[PDB]
């Protein structure tokens, strides 16, 4: 039932709220989207018609706060705002609803796909990884680079996600080098489970997250971690049974959700190769290798 | 990157490098059982790691004891290698410990890495060049010691002799890799040559014959017309009809 309102359109943009998106005209009389589900985090996003290389946009929960989007004509942006004074807010929403100036977000009552791909994906999480702490919500765009990219610039406007290495000081044990190379299960149940993301929800959370900003903004970066945080559970030989029937559901989804036409620069050969045919958890993904076997067989 | 008949000059420099080839590691006997099925039976093997500039040669001996009660032997054998190299490494004093080591297989590059991440300014790379390294077990006096050996052993030796006496070490690793594939196309052959004049002998010390500058010449000589006369054999090839050019490339190209 939240809305966020638009103070204008002044440039011909498609716009985007999860999985769904729509073409506004330059100075189109459009104020927003309204019914947006309370429970989840929501992304809108931004490709401008004039200049596809303008791709970005803010990750927000409006159970967080009362948030607006407003053209900046300075940075040539749209820009997520925080609206402080509820009554103005709730004024501002009321005048657009009645003058029926808004998208209405466009849930099928049977649909569970944004449930099923924001799952394990919590606002508080987002926010460590894309650090700007004085907003409530988060801004990526298609060019942002990891911490990983930036030790092979600007650290303020980087992706933090959690470092995977497999040749790494931190991936093997001294005197375990085969053992730990060869069955990566150390690295994912005591150093990132135990260790750094205290819980599979979290790691899995992370695993989302980096799909969504791979999908939805083209981020190369954020590619490289999904396909990372797959194959070390793939490559582990001991994952607890409920992680490995949960990634089965979180890769169905996602492989069900990608656009058919972007299959060649979303999926990498070698890893899904690795996860489906050779690896320690090749018999354990049977939704994922059924959907994978029927809708990118080529890539196989 | 990777090293290449481009950057040869590089194996002479002044920077501590070795090569690694574990060819010999993992070393069996296929033999029928009494039911009729195959089994194998390992024989001691040996890392052959070489600092090519100085011909100091690391003999690690590989006793078949190594082998007991493990599984999937061709992979553990590169991890085995990869151990007792990154061993050898923290053996040496800093000074002594190689800028570079350069592995025979592309399959070593992983374990290698692996087993020396605590060593991060120590390239690791493989190369280009089909060396001949896998002859090393034909040099009569490396054979002994590998197959008399009871347990685990390191045995030193220079596989160029006194030759840096003599010659440069950009010299001396041609000789060696002509006499090692000399060994390697035809073994019978290759001893013959270097073994059948008695007044030549080996010193205790050495691995190869005592040859003065110009008996080395007809060595090679000889080693050269070997490798061309098998590759004749092999292809079925007129080698008298060949060129100096043709000869020349074959005489590399291998
Ligand atoms: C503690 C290290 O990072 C995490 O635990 N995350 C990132 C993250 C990002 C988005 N949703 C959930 C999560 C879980
Ligand atoms: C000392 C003279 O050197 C040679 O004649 N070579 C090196 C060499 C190494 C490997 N195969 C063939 C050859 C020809």
């Amino acid at each position: 039932m939240n809305t966020v309102p638009f103070t204008s359109a002044p440039i011909e943009v498609t716009i985007g709220i999860d999985q769904y998106s729509f073409n506004v005209k330059e100075n189109q009389p459009f104020h927003g989207i309204k019914d947006i589900p309370i429970g989840h985090v929501h992304v809108i996003h931004f490709q401008h018609a004039d200049n596809s290389s303008m791709r970005y946009g803010y990750w927000f929960d409006c159970r967080m706060g009362n948030f607006y989007i407003q053209y900046d004509p300075k940075d040539g942006l749209y820009k997520m705002m925080e609206e402080r004074d509820g009554a103005k807010f709730e004024n501002i929403v009321h005048n657009f609803k009645e003058r029926q100036m808004m998208v209405s977000y466009p849930k099928i009552d049977e649909d569970d796909t944004w449930y099923n791909l924001t799952e394990f994906v919590q606002m508080d999480k987002i926010r460590k990884i894309v650090r700007k702490d004085e907003n409530q919500f988060s801004y990526v765009d298609s060019s942002m680079t990891t911490v990983q990219e930036n030790e092979l610039s600007d650290p303020a406007h980087s992706l933090n996600y959690t470092v995977i290495n497999f040749k790494s000081r931190e991936a093997i044990r001294p005197g375990h080098e085969m053992e730990d190379f060869l069955d990566k299960s150390y690295y994912l149940n005591t150093v990132m489970l135990q260790g750094i993301f205290k819980n599979s929800s979290n790691y899995f959370g992370e695993l989302q997250f980096a799909f969504l900003n791979a999908m939805f903004f083209g981020n190369y970066g954020s590619s490289l971690q999904w396909h990372a945080m797959i194959e070390l559970i793939c490559s582990s030989a001991t994952v607890p049974k409920h992680m490995l029937d949960k990634l089965d559901e979180i890769l169905y989804y996602q492989i069900k959700t990608l656009p058919e036409q972007y299959s060649d620069i979303l999926l990498n050969e070698r890893v899904w190769n690795i996860c489906l045919y050779s690896s320690f958890q090749k018999n354990s993904l049977h939704n994922t290798e059924k959907i994978m076997e029927n809708k990118y067989p080529e890539l196989l | 990157g990777a090293m290449n008949s481009s950057n040869y000059a590089e194996l002479f420099n002044n920077d501590i490098k070795l090569f690694v080839d574990d060819t010999n590691v993992y070393r069996v006997t296929v033999h029928k059982t009494f039911e009729g099925n195959v089994a194998t039976k390992a024989i001691n093997g040996c890392i052959f790691t070489l600092n090519p500039k100085t011909g100091h040669l690391f003999l690690k001996i590989i006793h078949t004891s190594v082998w007991a009660g493990q599984k999937r032997l061709s992979q553990l054998a590169k991890w085995k290698t990869a151990e007792e190299v990154s061993a050898l490494v923290r053996s040496l004093p800093k000074e002594e410990q190689p800028k570079q080591i350069i592995v025979t297989r592309k399959a070593m590059l992983d374990p290698l890495e692996v087993h020396m991440l605590d060593f991060p300014n120590i390239a690791i790379r493989p190369t280009e060049l089909r060396l001949p390294f896998s002859a090393a077990m034909s040099i009569d006096k490396l054979s002994d010691v590998v197959m008399k050996a009871t347990e685990p052993q390191m045995v030193l030796f220079n596989i160029y002799d006194d030759w840096l006496d003599r010659i440069s070490s950009y010299t001396a690793f041609s000789r060696l890799t002509l006499l090692l594939r000399a060994l390697k196309t035809n073994e019978e052959s290759a001893k013959m040559i270097l073994l059948s004049d008695p007044t030549i002998t080996i010193k205790s010390y050495h691995l190869w014959p005592s040859f003065t500058d110009e008996q080395w010449i007809t060595i090679e000589s000889q080693m050269r017309d070997l490798i061309l006369t098998e590759y004749g054999r092999k292809y079925n090839v007129n080698i008298s009809a060949l060129t100096q050019t043709e000869i020349k490339d074959i005489i590399l190209g291998q």
